């Protein structure tokens, strides 16, 4: 169940729940595997507060073991589209999909925490069709590991050959070990 | 006497003044074109002489006062600044709204004629403004009642001023003075506003080819009066009507990098003088290095509170020296540079010996 | 009573305004029969009819002064233009009520003659919306019934036409709630975003209620049996007002650049674009003077400083806001 | 869970889901498999704005695989049949409905995210019976392919026999390649 909140501002009490009152303080959460219905809704909130305040920070914790590529894509694109930096905060564990979205955050912006785990896969896909099918669909699928490729090389600023070869099989990092990768900025410990 | 040319007046203005050409130039052609009617009296079908009442507004500490007080100094016709706070619906216990009118007669010797020449400039105009853009329903008798009271007065009407003695007299034979030919300068800070032509112009919407704007800032102050329309007024709460009446709009551009450096001692009145010539008659001098003037004019940015802030900077600054000197004898000279001002260092203290 | 026809009285008014014809037919028609009914009433059968006052409901620089004098330009009879606002309780906190019949002594020349067909008109009537406020309307309804009230000099009240006219502000939004909203279909007449924004929803069609909802003394909202309704301008009318009056804005400004001795040429051209300037502030008739204003600015600080500046065109380039004034400076 | 959010009226707070906070401002999401049900909400939506503001413009996102050719047909004989023009955003995907959808927004109001993919494939059927229930079928079906390329050439300005080529087997095409098509106008990149 989901616990309900009480703001107790000026104008008088509201009651909220623990997931929208974080809302209001530029905050999003990413949990579970990602997929198109999830991913609108933080399409919907990351809109919601670039109107509220177009140059505050916004914030966004991600806890995933991964998902669908088109439903990411729509996330990271919205973050590097709208003003606002977007931080990121990586709880738990950030597969292929979640890692892409922490390496997409603003520069020295991207956090982690010290028991947190990092890794960076290769896209999975599917499908069973005639070989002309097959070959258009393989073309597709390569295209968009290029893509990706480039993007993480941006962020992380590591060559793309080397992405290439570290994408190629599943490659577990720690935070101190994405600090020095480019994954990551700060390893948050202690306040 | 010589009906002076726009520019014959604004040199005057720029003595003191420091970037605020846009206004300056408005009242040198409202008062070179006024100075006209005055003179154009002939019955040539050239008596009309209809007066577009300017409405000056601005920030604070965009020397909107400034302006008629040194205009007060030039004009050759008898010229009384006002506020539009004090005087109330007379209706109602309290000052009565021709009392300005008796105003410049006092300094027009009640030669009624003479001060119909003069002119009446009003500042703190955004006080009267409507509580909200729609009347309340309690009356607001210090608000638009004063606008309507003193808006037929605007389109042109008689005041029955008292004179000076003959209280015996039940009436006193009270003095009948024309308005039409007293031309009116509103002036005011319109605090708020920019706020009401930021959503008029353009409200915030939501989405990737959307209008998204900043919900809530005090950064777009600057140059904020430049696309005011009479409709934002409105919701501002001046009176549709009182808007019309006066078709002038002037804007007050908050403030430059290069009018702050310069304030400090271009003006014939400078804060960094104004110390100076105190320090004089204690016995020092106040050498003020051009760096320190670069280092308050950013320090008054932050205030945010208008050129006024740049007398609190230098007041903080020279605090203890202020203090000392005069325990402190055997001081020549306190120079001053931009550390000082920033507060890292502390006023370098000079000694003949 | 100057009392001409219908025809007459429109054809004559239209002389000096311009776009107001269509209030014009309806108040020509008004007072035509206003006064030549009570006049000669010769005890007509099952007297009923009540004195034919009309409403006057225009925005500010409507022009409500104008046709209120062009009405009393040629009227022989008084008019006595008066406020509401000076009204204030019967001499208790300030002005009593007493002072429109004041106005009217002055005008009708203390003759009982001239008293008894006096047209009282007020002007901007709804500064006095209840929300002093509704005290004075109910002191100022009893002079509308007809009372025979003494300022001293006995005042004839009975047979007084009102031709009262204000600038009620909000009056299209209480009209604007009557007007009905559209369905949501796809076989349905979805007419706009919002109603009164078209034409002037008040001054289209108006009943008693709308008036009452506005917050005015119902009694007095049912008083007058005709209403009229003025258009805010025109843009046809707007180029030929530019130059109508005797000293017409256009021409004020060259005669105020002829005091220094330089001519204004203007072309037509620009007229056009400046009507559009003034359609798009809203702020009727007078509005136009603010944009020329500004306008001329430039000219009123350019011909000063050069001094042999025998005229100054302006083209459509200068009212677009892009071109300079072309300097015709010559010997 | 959806997020609750709180507009602050001038007139008071009022409470709004995440999703109809962003209807107020004209906008529709399409999510998922098009089908009857969430396509009459879509219906319903854009008639409602309609009354709203007929002038004003409206913004459809279209995130979804393809579905039911009639559900995806309501939509955009809808869309066409009011007055205000519905623009159309991809945010990710768009394999048979969407991009008809997304091409038969109002000119010079196609956009695309920048790393968004469109696909266009012939309408998919399945049935089942006598021989001449399949020849009636099969006609319709048929039909149905027709009318379709139609409206993609009418929007792009392809001729007929080029989208029909195109139409064959799958094709995926990058936002750049789009616009040359026709398919939309503009890739939006950054704000
Ligand atoms: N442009 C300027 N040049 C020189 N001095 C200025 C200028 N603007 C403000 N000042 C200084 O500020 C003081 C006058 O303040 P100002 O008249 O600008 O306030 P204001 O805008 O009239 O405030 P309010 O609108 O509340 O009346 C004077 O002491 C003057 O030296
Ligand atoms: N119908 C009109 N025809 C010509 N000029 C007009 C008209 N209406 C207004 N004006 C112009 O407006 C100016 C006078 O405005 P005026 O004081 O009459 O406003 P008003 O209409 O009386 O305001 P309100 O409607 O609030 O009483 C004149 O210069 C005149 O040229
Ligand atoms: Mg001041
Ligand atoms: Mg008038």
């Amino acid at each position: 169940l989901v616990p309900m909140v009480v703001e107790q501002s000026a104008r008088g009490e509201r009651a909220y729940d623990i997931y929208s009152r974080l809302l209001k303080e530029r905050i999003i959460f990413l949990v579970g595997q990602v997929e198109d219905y999830m991913a609108n809704l933080v399409v919907a909130q990351l809109l919601f507060l670039e109107a509220e305040n177009p140059e505050k920070d916004i914030h966004l914790y991600i806890n995933s073991p991964g998902g669908s590529v088109t439903a990411g894509m729509s996330i990271y694109d919205t973050m590097q589209f709208i003003k606002p930096n977007v931080s990121t905060t990586c709880i738990g564990q950030a597969c292929s999909m979640g890692a892409l979205l922490l390496a997409g955050g603003a520069a020295g912006k991207r956090y982690c925490l010290p028991h947190s785990r990092m890794m960076i896969h290769q896209p999975l896909g599917g499908f069973q069709g005639q070989a002309s099918d097959i070959e258009i669909h393989a073309k597709e699928i390569l295209f968009i590991k290029e893509r990706l490729n480039q993007i993480l090389a941006h962020h992380t600023g590591q060559p793309l050959d080397v992405i290439a070869r570290d994408t190629d099989r599943d490659r577990f990092m720690s935070g101190d070990e994405a600090v020095k990768y480019g994954l990551i900025d700060k390893v948050m410990t202690q306040r | 006497h010589k009906l002076p040319a726009p520019k014959e007046i604004r040199t005057i203005l720029d003595q003191y003044v420091i970037g605020q050409e846009r206004a300056k130039k408005v009242l040198a052609v409202a008062v070179y074109n006024h100075y006209k009617r005055l003179n154009q009296r002939d019955k040539k079908d050239d008596i009309e002489l209809g007066k577009s009442n300017i409405l000056m507004i601005g920030p604070t500490g965009s020397g909107k006062t400034l302006l008629a007080e040194t205009l007060a100094r030039l004009l050759n016709v008898p010229f009384t600044i006002a506020d539009a706070t004090t005087l109330t619906e007379a209706g109602y216990v309290g000052e009565d709204v021709e009392n300005i009118i008796q105003k410049l007669l006092q300094k027009c010797d009640y030669d009624v004629e003479k001060a119909q020449m003069g002119i009446v400039y009003i500042d703190e105009i955004d006080k009267i403004s409507r509580k909200s853009d729609n009347p309340s329903i309690t009356r607001d008798v210090s608000g638009e009642g004063v606008q309507q009271a003193l808006l037929k007065l605007i389109e042109g009407t008689v005041a029955s001023v008292p004179p000076q003695g003959g209280r015996k007299h039940p009436q006193q034979e009270f003095l009948q003075v024309d308005t039409r030919n007293i031309l009116f300068i509103c002036g005011g800070a319109f605090a708020g506003l920019e706020r009401v032509i930021q959503n008029r112009s353009a409200r915030g919407g939501i989405g990737f080819n959307a209008e998204v704007r900043s919900q809530e800032m005090g950064k777009k102050v600057g140059e904020a009066f430049k696309e005011v329309e009479p409709e934002d007024l409105v919701k501002f709460g001046l009176i549709p009507e009182f808007v019309g009446r006066l078709p002038v709009i002037a804007t007050l551009d908050e403030l430059d990098e290069a009018a702050l450096m310069q304030i400090l001692t271009e003006p014939k009145n400078a804060l960094t003088k104004q110390y100076a010539k105190l320090f004089e008659m204690e016995g020092v001098d106040l050498e003020f290095r051009p760096d320190a003037l670069k280092a308050v004019a950013r320090k008054a940015l932050e205030r945010k509170t208008g050129a006024r802030g740049l007398r609190s900077i230098l007041e903080g600054i020279l605090l203890d020296t202020m203090y000392e000197i005069p325990s402190q004898q055997d001081v020549s000279k306190v120079v001053i540079d931009e550390s000082v001002i920033d507060g890292s260092s502390q006023p370098l203290m000079i000694y003949e010996n």
